[PDB]
């Protein structure tokens, strides 16, 4: 099999405050 | 007691795999013995075998080497009913079917497989034959079988063997399992090992058989059956070639033109008269021996298909490779010590006349007690 | 020249869906049941002194129905390997058409479309659907599912319609026990190298055959691995009232004479079975 990447979940934290 | 630890773990390391559920019997076995049971001498052969067995007659009782004095009929009543159950198994089947399925698998497979329903108490309500072609069995982590699987999706009831089993106080079994009786063989294996019925041995003979019948049906129809190829010559005139032709026809039995000479005026007609032997097409010389074989592999003198060979055939062959295995294999876990299922011996048509004057010889002799002179010819006490 | 008895197969089922919803037995092939669609008002806060009464209105009861639908199959051989195998080619074979409707029902339980299938809870579409909300990173805007939106949507099930399981992917739980906070430390699970609760207290009984939004996990997202909003991630309902599955008649074998020409003898199977989605108000789908 080819090899498939194992993409896991970012920094995630924010979904209401953008940055400046 | 028990140990847990026999070194029949060589096996289950490689060689085998825990907890598949393999089969008992090699498929080609099982073709093997489906087709067995359709040629002429090889059906002929197991169904001797069985009917034989199949006339014992059974019964409990009290073993002879009866050491154990604190004897395993733990409730006398189980033995009753144990009785009760070898004369009437589960019902629409009696104990003569039954022996007569065992032994037949027995010989085909050299295997035999049953279950029970014990009650409560050591009390067993019912027994069945088990089909053995598709039974499968897990084994342990250490040596031996767990349980037994029988069919393939609707059908799983993984019937516990009866070494692992829920236990009475005493040591009988309260819950249902099974058997699986088998026939040891080379190379130790005692549940790992390949098969031992005599099917192993005939394959080559029931082949050549096949194919010098196969001849003989072929040449049966095929031959021309008629004499007299009678030919003409080049100048005969075809209108009086018919003449000569209902001439000679006409002489059939009864003939009309019948049973005189047969008179011809010039041109020479040629007859010769066709052999057609015919009386070899089955290979009488090298067919008997085949069946000889075939015959001899499954232990029957050939002289049965002449008192004294079925004698033979009874104590030789019959008795201590079917019947002692058999009623060893329940007497090893269907009683206690000191009881056990026993065949009676003077039920057998052919052993009356031996049993008879064995009896009257021993009456003569004096320097031996009444009671030994009883157990060396039956007759417990 | 020296066969094993070796059978390496290496073929997967899924979980089953079955023990979750509703069992009910029927033996003819059309059943019916009633329905309270609701007890509408019945009297009014009148004033006093006024000999009189108001008649309200009244209810609604219907009347519904359904059949049972049929699944059969057929396999042949040829009688002459048959009978020179050292293999058993039925007892394979009858296993493996039984190994094809064990999948095929539960997925038809779910997936089905209308006509000669069961309408599965999925297609039908009558589920209160919810989906999460999308996050920004680097001023882009790509779609995500985080730890926040899970126990948002498990806790949301109103309280009166009583206990209900969830269903799953295993692939989203994997995504579940991986995530990370701000700093390093795992949400799940702080410092044990793998986060295992029992699922049986948490209610989440797990699968392998529902959408699996992480496409053969490789699909977290942050650049192109976006979740491509618009798929299933998990679903919950009260299952026991929420989607029942009938059952007639298992499987059977026959074999069929006729159409055995003497070279190629030929099986015969079939079932009858089927299911209906019962109220589907308790019930709710989360996506992306």
């Amino acid at each position: 099999a080819a090899p498939s990447r194992l993409v896991q979940p970012g920094c995630f934290i924010c979904r209401g405050v953008a940055v400046s | 007691p028990a140990p847990s630890a026999n070194p029949a773990k060589i096996f289950i390391r490689r060689f085998f795999s825990a907890g598949v559920a393999k089969n008992v019997v090699s498929y080609s076995n099982v073709m093997a013995a489906q087709r067995a049971m359709e040629h002429p001498v090889a059906f002929r052969c197991l169904d001797k075998l069985g009917l034989t067995v199949q006339s014992v007659k059974w019964d409990v009782g009290k073993d002879p080497q009866n050491t154990q004095v604190g004897d395993g009929g733990m409730s006398a009543s189980q033995r009753k009913a144990l009785q009760q159950i070898l004369q009437r198994p589960n019902p629409t089947m009696s104990g003569a079917q039954l022996r007569y399925s065992a032994a037949l698998s027995w010989a085909c497979f050299g295997r035999m497989a049953f279950k029970v329903s014990v009650m409560s108490d050591g009390s067993v309500n019912a027994i069945w034959p088990l089909g053995i072609p598709f039974l499968k069995q897990k084994f342990d982590r250490y040596g031996d079988v767990e349980s037994f699987q029988y069919g393939d999706e609707a059908g799983k009831e993984t019937i516990p063997s009866f070494t692992k089993v829920e236990k009475n106080d005493k040591g009988r079994p309260i819950k249902n399992y099974a058997f699986m009786i088998v026939k040891p063989s080379i190379n130790g294996a005692m549940n790992f090992d390949v098969q031992n019925t005599p099917l192993q041995a005939i394959g080559v003979p029931v082949a050549l058989y096949d194919a010098l019948m196969a001849r003989a049906i072929d040449s049966a129809d095929g031959t021309p059956n008629s004499k007299w190829l009678v030919t003409a010559s080049r100048d005969l005139d075809d209108g009086q070639a018919k003449e000569v032709k209902e001439g000679i026809e006409e002489t059939k039995p009864g003939g009309d033109n019948g049973g005189e000479i047969i008179f011809i005026a010039g041109t020479d007609v040629k007859v010769q008269e066709m052999k057609n032997d015919l009386s070899d097409i089955h290979s009488k010389v090298p067919l008997d021996d085949q069946a000889r074989t075939i015959a001899g592999n499954f232990g029957i003198p050939i002289a049965l298909l002449y008192d004294e060979s079925r004698k033979a055939f009874f104590e030789d062959t019959i008795e201590p490779g079917y019947l002692t295995p058999l009623e060893d294999g329940f007497s090893m876990f269907l009683c206690g010590a000191g009881y056990r299922v026993i065949f009676d011996r003077d039920s057998i048509p052919a052993l009356r006349k031996s049993r008879a004057d064995i009896a009257a010889t021993y009456d003569k002799v004096t320097f031996i007690t009444e009671e030994e002179k009883r157990e060396v010819t039956g007759w417990p006490a | 020249p020296q066969v094993l008895a070796l059978e390496v197969d290496c073929n997967i089922e899924c979980a089953s869906l079955l023990d979750l919803y509703g069992q009910i037995e029927v033996s003819r092939s059309t059943f019916t049941y009633m329905k309270i669609a609701d007890y509408g008002q019945l009297g009014e806060y009148t004033c006093d002194a006024k000999c009189d009464a108001e008649f309200g209105e009244p209810g609604n009861i219907r009347h519904l129905e359904g059949k049972t639908y049929d699944y059969r199959g057929v396999f042949c051989f040829n009688r002459k390997n048959l009978q020179e195998a050292n293999y058993d080619f039925l007892s394979f074979m009858i296993g493996a058409a039984q190994r094809s409707h064990r999948i095929n029902r539960n997925q038809a339980l779910m997936i089905g479309k209308g006509v000669n299938e069961p309408k599965g809870w999925l297609t039908e579409n009558c589920f209160p659907v919810f989906q999460t909300l999308p996050v920004d990173v680097n001023g882009t805007s790509t779609p995500a599912f985080l730890a926040q939106d899970w126990r948002r949507f498990v806790t949301s099930f109103p309280a009166e319609y009583g206990e209900a399981r969830s269903v799953m992917h295993q692939n989203v739980f994997g995504y579940l026990a991986a995530m990370v906070d701000a700093n390093g430390r795992f949400l799940f699970g702080d410092g044990d190298l793998t986060f295992t609760p029992d699922l049986v207290r948490e209610r989440i009984r797990i699968s392998n055959c529902l959408p699996d939004p992480t496409e053969g996990n490789t699909k977290g997202g942050t650049g192109q691995d976006a979740f491509a909003a618009g798929s299933f991630v998990a679903a919950q309902a009260a299952w026991k009232t929420a989607f029942y599955a009938v059952e007639k008649r298992p499987m059977f074998f026959e074999q069929y004479e006729g159409g055995s020409s003497a070279w190629c003898v030929k099986y015969q199977f079939g079932a009858e079975d089927g299911g209906f989605v019962g109220c589907c108000e308790h019930g709710r789908i989360l996506q992306i």
